[PDB]
């Protein structure tokens, strides 16, 4: 059950003080364009975001319990001799799993009851959705009508992961919406003497609660220079790609690996689908040291594991 | 007190010195002063151990005039909150051929205490919004659940009242008081089905079946399954909207917030959703009878009674359709769940209907209108006291409902508990037939008769209204419920501080306790000044005697200052008979002119146009006369810190010296007319100077006369004449018959009052409808004894009970603050 | 108050001392507060709803003149905003054969609070001066986004023209009270619907549909579907430009700039243009219906009846071309890039019906291009919900300062849109005057003054003379306070939760309705004291001899003018001081500087000479005109006032000790006694050459002992007004002792009619006829025998009274005991 923190507010800092007197005193020295210092999103976001005077300064606490759901679901996957294997016998216990092969994290392959939720046109487990992505460069791009729930995703982000689009797809799964997809952990197991090779399907605990209340996605790209347009396409985009190669969609029909245009939705789950087998727990390492030294992330996570 | 002799009798206080002002701060009537006399506890609590179903009645030994001391004789508790529609006639049951007994509130919004926009509503202004108008952004700072132009279109335009938490907090007292029958079977007493119904044994065993619009006759099954509202044929209409953009363009301002704290992750979570669309819109939404397995007197019929509380006949509520907004979990732009409704579920009940419900439809898509007297019927079996006492303290923590749960609570109470009137007899124990507008009959503990209905249901006639009810605006209700203003009576608790009523098993037991005191205060108001009932009745606009229209306009609550209640006058000598006869003061609410605030209760609301508690005959003919006498007086006499000189018991023969009168040295005087043959009591200086009032005098208080009075028409042959000897246009009791109290069915080793002992003595008539003054007369031999036992040289030989006065302290307690438990000694110092 | 006996007539004060300046605190006197003594009310028979559906009427026992207790007797409250265009005649439902009411404002400069420059018109001062051109081509101001050219344009002008919001926020308080009928059927009096058309009920149920142009008969379809201004031929202008540089190059002196608070007001933020558009350019924009199923008195004949709320017929605005200017989206005829300077322009939601220059394009706004105006208006005119209006005052008060602006202007839409029929002269009580007639319909103002009614076909030829001074909005000042360039001293910015609690609410039409009441209790005292006989008022411009009666209406009106400016009228400040002393409650007003000296201005200062007064109808229709100026009965007078005049004090109950008495020589009045002609005059003041003529330049003395004493005459049932000597006056006399009478609605269940002159107007006595000449009341000398005696205070006189609050039943025996008589009272505070 989500709620606001209103705990530790927001300061604002020599920055929003700066720009506060070019807006007061309307010194309007600016042009078309230019962008913020080395960060490329635009220098109009003052009129927008500096503008805001919101006592809701928050906290990391959801978005690193749903990024800390996802290192426990793919720590399946690491050597079948680092976990347990009473963990695969606590309730099948006429069962025993074996060592070589390790566990297989997989997304949506659940046989029984449903759970192949779109197994392959992905939806939400906890609810008839898909949701919607569009990457913008700026606030006056969106659908006019979600511009107070557009978020920025700083170039620091961009700079985590060495991909650096496995960083905004974790940056689209811990800011939107858990858990987007139903994941599986299939291990080899044996019977109880060695009779009956076979693999069980199991289903993390961790993938099966409902944290998120966000299916709306807008995120906003830095820009790499100073200077519907899909011709000059990084007009404010590196890039933006669809997963590796785990396509397997249905309505609006999703492996086209590149595509960014100006404004345009995606379904996020299928997003989400295809980079479903990328999120390594040490690409999640990285991701959180680059988290570390721009939010404080120390205490924050011990609260939120 | 009783009296032990007759030094305390004369050494008693008065009623003016009684009905004065006090400046004391008293503890609220808890009803645990009663309880601790007439039951075997008197310490404190017990679940199931004490069996109040046998505990029900005054119980004491009684000594004649005669000097005979009868053992276990009883008095029945006469006050209850249910109207038996199926009467045992015939040791069988058949339908009543009574109409069904309805109230009707006043509810209109007054100048309630002051309210004001907080820090939240000055920084949704101040910042946010004024930051806007520079940036040329049209973003959304959603506080918890809603659209920044939900918040955006509340923090506006406040009304001058502030709100007082009343008619919604007296539906939430009331459906309580229904849904606290089906508790048990020793938990709730068996006088209480016997009040009436006299006729009629509930068994331990099968409890109460607290139904919903299953009433046998003249209708009262409003919409059996097809549920309509029972005061007006109609069915509302009920939407549950996500933002008030949905709200059609009509209605948008009667759009009611639901606040995000009554629905949390705790309960059913959307049952408090139906206890909040039961408290903002209408009471009744349909008519709820209670059904208990009853046998006969010996014991052979065993069958089932309807019974139909008195708080489901209480039209209160107007507001028929809701549009309830619902909080969009955190921040979500506007979109069967389209902007992440929590929910919204129709009940349990199937309820084939005109939209013809299923068994339980959830939904919550836009628009979309349900009928609200049906999804109120849907959640009609689920609505357990526990579920409401959670839902009172879910309530608690974001507004304080303390004070107005308890102020409503007595309200509930005042209108509620209801006594039939009385039957004029010699001895003890009196009570009417079946199937007759008698028995059925009955009036509030203000001495008022309830109205019942006159044509059959659903109801179009609309009768008169009662009592000046305030209620909820919607309006502040979405701004106060939201954090955008505040007032002294909305300071927010805990659910510690809800009332220890709610919830508990209790309740038909303690209210109809509660009652009692009302009209003892009532009953010596009406009784320092006899003025029958034939004078109150016909006196608002009878052009002789220009006193008696000011006592009856002046006693009802007809008058304003600023658009807020004046509450009446001579309801504060009510209020100061109460507080200063039972050291407890009474639940105020408050009320302000403007800077100064003041304060009305049930004492002060009442409202013009209705009868007045007429006495029977054992005929079943009416004796409009003596004064509005209605419980028997060992209540208003042995309940009671310091009862006024002219209600008093008549002492036990101890020595030589038993009962005494007041004579010519405490400035009285013999009456004696024309005729040498009738002679009257020590009557007033001013008696024989008067024979008629003059039109701005009255009957002056007092109370050596009045006790003097009594203490004649107690002889047993009496007649109630005149200033020289003639009759009167009231209708007089057959012989020397007093109103005696209802008789119920006795136990093993338990007996009957004897001779004047449950009855009502204390109504002296002295003013008939015709202005003249009414003197009792006695012949010149049977008044030889009264003369001198007024002049203190014989006895006359009275009955009496044989009890003792003790009248504890209060509590404060009374199982609604057990805060001793070990596991918050320890979580003490974070409280 | 009522008058439980005469000793409280005579400690009454004086209209002098109740007309002098006060200098108090004097809240303002809410309808929210005036509900309440129309409901809490005395009564045993009262069956006491508590909706406001059934809340509308004074209920009450009357006690009659030989000594009878009438039950549940109900006074009409008499003042509508809806004129019936369909009459329920011959049991079923005509339209109407009756013209419609028509007013109109004068619009004036305010000069009154200038324009402060602010820091930032301050700072670009010296960017142009010393030519200090560091700007660009594309550069728009901070975030609000129209352009850094305007400082070359709107920042340069020097104007002392500094105004208000006096009638953007009058006519945005007119559409709000019109539909504030669409709420709930609940929630609006049924009287309000059979004030003028008394055989009708309407029905709970469905609530009132507020529809546009939708009237059958006289015009008034002002194009049904192809709409037009009903106050003059024409249909405007609306071209929603960016820039200056855009404009027609004909009007740039009349753009007004949309700042964007307005377009961030209204979640919609293009209901907010439309709401804006309204505000700034003419009321009305179309001719507004209320439709209401009613039906017939016993119901038979269910149909639906056609309104006219009094508020659509106000002619405020005189600016038909609208060039508003939009902000930029971002620093960056071209309709290729369309958002150059334009969030959206949509034209209505469905509501399209046009005809010439066909307008249901929901999107089109180019560059510069101009479209109809009324049409506009006429998409935009299902979708002006009272929430919507609510929050759209709450960014107007986070701008500008809106709280003490509209208290003013919600106060005077009710001083001339709450309107009431005249009066009929009656014996008893409860008289009306047919089913279609002109005399019906005939209805008035709060002011005592008879509304203008249309004589030509909608839209009208010849416009008439104005009404009441109002002051104006113009688009110089707004377009320098909407950009920070200006700040005023009544402009400070507010909170959300200041916006006046009228806005928004279900209650505003009941509340109306209720403050025009204690308006004419005020108008009404003023023109009782002296009796200047209604075609005295009337012909005090058309023929006058007089200096006196010309005197009388050049100061009481405002009629003069310095330059620009609202000068407030003498004799109306009497008015106000007639409601601060009366009502211990003060009227909202703007503040306003004459001659450099910072006065206050009421609307019983604002209005203007001319017109017709209230005159009374008789029963078969003809003018009576010989009284005073009355619209409402006295128990309104009487009921409704903390302290009252002694002339006009309620009558005491009939048959007790100190009943009814008058005032004789004692107080120093007089005796007239033409005797030869068996006609005597009451206890009247002295002369002093007023004997048969007045001076030339004198009118009636203000007395009270003598108005009241006449009145104490009017009252006894065959009254003549003849003269000095005992002959005719040239006015219009009533046929027998027949005083004017309330307006009678239907009864419902358990509930009477007055009895006798209870609800009529006693107050008007003549006393100065049109010729100068003085009027005289008179009996007869054998029918003045008891009244003499009462004046001598040797009888007391039997008048019937209202039982209400501290008013008692007096038995016929009064057989009355000693003193004190204190039973529960000395227990009480007494």
């Amino acid at each position: 059950n989500v709620s606001e923190y209103y705990s530790n507010p927001i300061i604002a800092t020599k920055l929003s003080e700066m720009i506060s007197d070019q807006v007061k005193n309307n010194q309007f020295s600016t042009w078309r364009r230019d962008n913020t210092s080395l960060q490329g999103f635009n220098a109009f976001d003052i009129a927008t975001i500096n503008t805001a005077i919101l006592p809701n300064g928050l906290s990391l606490e959801s978005m690193l319990l749903k990024l800390s759901l996802l290192h426990s679901i793919k720590a399946m996957n690491v050597d079948a001799a680092s976990i347990n294997r009473s963990q695969y016998q606590v309730i099948d216990h006429n069962t025993v799993p074996t060592i070589g092969a390790p566990a297989v994290v997989g997304v949506n392959n659940s046989p029984v009851f449903g759970e192949d939720c779109g197994g392959n046109n992905p939806v939400y487990p906890f609810g008839g959705g898909t949701g919607a992505i569009a990457f913008h460069v700026t606030l006056q791009t969106v659908p006019d009508e979600r511009k107070s729930y557009a978020i920025f995703v700083p170039p620091a982000i961009l700079q985590a992961t060495s991909d650096a689009n496995e960083a905004l797809a974790l940056f689209a799964l811990s800011m939107s919406e858990w858990p987007h997809a139903l994941y599986t952990v299939t291990k080899q197991t044996t019977d109880l003497a060695g009779a009956n090779a076979g693999q069980q399907v199991f289903i993390p605990t961790q993938s099966t609660i409902h944290i998120g209340g966000r299916r709306v996605l807008d995120l906003i790209i830095p820009r790499r220079e100073i200077a519907a347009m899909c011709m000059v396409r990084p007009q404010a985009g590196p890039d933006a790609t669809a997963g590796a190669i785990p396509l397997a969609a249905g309505q609006l029909f999703n492996m086209n690996f590149i595509g960014a245009p100006a404004f345009e939705e995606w379904p996020l789950t299928s997003y989400l689908y295809s980079w479903a087998g990328r999120f390594d727990i040490t690409t999640i390492r990285q991701y959180m040291g680059r988290l570390a030294t721009m939010v404080g992330v120390k205490d924050a996570y011990w609260a939120a594991h | 007190p009783i009296s032990a002799d007759f030094s305390e009798v004369e050494n008693a206080p008065s009623f003016l010195s009684l009905a004065e002002n006090t400046d004391e701060v008293l503890k609220p009537y808890t009803g645990l002063e009663i309880q601790t006399i007439i039951t075997n506890i008197v310490g404190d609590a017990n679940p199931n151990q004490s069996r109040i179903f046998d505990q029900d009645r005054l119980r004491g030994n009684q000594y004649s005039a005669g000097g005979l001391v009868t053992q276990n004789a009883v008095s029945a508790i006469p006050f209850t909150n249910l109207i038996p529609r199926t009467i045992r006639v015939g040791n069988i049951l058949v339908n009543s051929a009574n109409r069904l007994q309805i109230t009707e509130t006043n509810v209109s919004e007054y100048y309630s205490n002051p309210i004001i926009a907080t820090k939240l509503s000055e920084m949704i202004s101040d910042q946010v919004k004024n930051n806007q108008f520079s940036t040329w952004r049209r973003d959304n700072t959603s506080l918890q659940g809603f659209n920044a132009f939900d918040i955006a279109t509340i923090n506006t335009a406040i009304l001058p009242n502030g709100l007082s938490l009343e008619s919604m907090l007296l539906k939430l007292s009331l459906l309580h008081s229904i849904k606290a029958m089906n508790v048990d079977a020793a938990s709730i007493n068996r006088s209480q089905y016997q009040v009436i119904d006299h006729n009629t044994v509930p068994t331990i065993g099968a409890p109460a079946v607290v139904g919903v619009n299953n009433s046998p006759v003249f209708g009262e099954d409003c919409g059996g399954n097809n549920p309509v509202y029972p005061f007006g044929g109609g069915t509302g209409a009920i939407a549950f909207h996500v933002t008030l953009q949905t709200v059609p363009d009509e209605r948008k301002s009667y759009a009611i917030f639901v606040p995000p704290a009554i629905l949390q992750a705790t309960s059913d979570a959307n049952e408090a959703l139906a206890l909040f669309a039961l408290s903002m819109s209408e009471w009744p939404h349909a008519l709820y009878t209670v059904t208990k397995q009853t046998t006969d007197l010996a014991g052979a019929n065993a069958g089932q009674q309807v019974f139909i509380p008195t708080q489901s006949t209480i039209h209160i509520g107007g507001r028929r359709v809701l549009d309830l907004i619902i909080p969009r979990r955190e921040i979500a732009p506007n979109p069967v769940r389209p902007q992440a409704g929590p929910d919204a579920t129709a009940g349990a009940i199937p309820l084939a209907a005109g939209q013809l419900f299923n068994m339980n439809f959830i939904g919550a898509p836009a628009f979309e209108e349900w009928p609200l007297t049906s999804y109120l019927y849907s959640w009609a079996g689920r609505f357990d006291i526990t579920t409401i006492r959670q839902y009172m303290g879910r309530l608690a923590t974001m507004v304080g409902v303390k004070d107005a749960y308890w102020a409503a609570h007595e309200l509930n109470v005042a209108l509620s508990q209801v006594a039939p009137k009385m039957t004029t007899a010699a001895g003890g124990w009196a009570a009417q037939a079946a199937n007759s507008a008698q028995q059925s009959d009955v009036c509030y503990s203000s001495l008022l008769t309830v109205t019942r209905s006159a044509a059959n249901f659903p109801l179009a006639n609309q009768p008169a209204a009662d009592m000046r009810v305030y209620d909820t605006d919607p309006a502040t209700w979405n701004k106060v419920a939201l954090g955008l203003a505040t007032a002294a009576n909305l300071v927010p608790e805990q659910s510690m501080d809800v009332p220890f009523v709610v919830g508990d098993a209790r309740t038909s037991f303690w209210e109809r306790l509660q009652a009692i005191p009302m009209c003892i205060a009532w009953t010596m108001y009406y009784h320092s000044r006899g003025i029958t009932t034939l004078a109150w009745d016909n006196a608002y606009t009878d052009n002789t005697n220009k006193w008696l229209q000011k006592m009856v306009r002046n006693t009802f609550s007809t008058t304003q200052s600023v658009g807020t209640i004046i509450p009446a006058r001579y309801g504060k000598i009510v209020c100061n008979l109460y507080k200063n006869m039972f050291h407890r003061a009474p639940a105020y609410v408050a009320t302000s002119v403007g800077g100064k605030e003041l304060h009305i209760t049930h004492f002060e609301r009442w409202l013009p146009g209705g009868t007045y508690a007429n006495v029977y005959s054992g005929a079943g003919a009416v004796v409009n006369c003596f004064s509005p006498v209605l419980i028997p007086d060992i209540w208003c006499q042995y309940f009671t810190a310091k009862l006024p000189l002219f209600a008093g018991a008549f002492p036990p023969a101890q020595g030589q010296n038993s009962t005494k009168g007041f004579n010519s040295k405490q400035g009285l005087m013999i009456h004696r007319n024309q005729n040498n043959n009738l002679v009257a009591p020590y009557l007033e200086k001013f008696a024989d100077n008067s024979s008629y009032f003059p039109v701005g005098q009255g009957p002056e208080i007092n109370d050596m006369a009045t006790w003097n009075g009594r203490l004649w028409m107690t002889t047993g042959n009496v007649q109630y004449l005149d200033y020289s000897g003639a009759a009167i246009v009231e209708a007089v009791p057959p012989a020397g018959e007093l109103p005696v109290g209802k008789q119920i069915p006795l136990l093993a080793g338990e007996n009957a009052p004897i001779e004047l002992t449950n009855a009502a003595t204390t109504c002296v008539p002295r003013y008939s409808n015709d202005g003249r003054r009414i003197f009792t007369y006695l012949t010149t031999a049977q008044s030889v004894i009264p003369v001198q036992a007024c002049n203190r040289a014989a006895n006359l030989a009275r009955s009496c009970w044989l009890l003792s006065n003790v009248y504890a302290e209060p509590a404060l307690q009374a199982l609604g603050d057990e805060v001793e438990d070990a596991f918050d000694t320890l979580t003490n110092s974070s409280f």
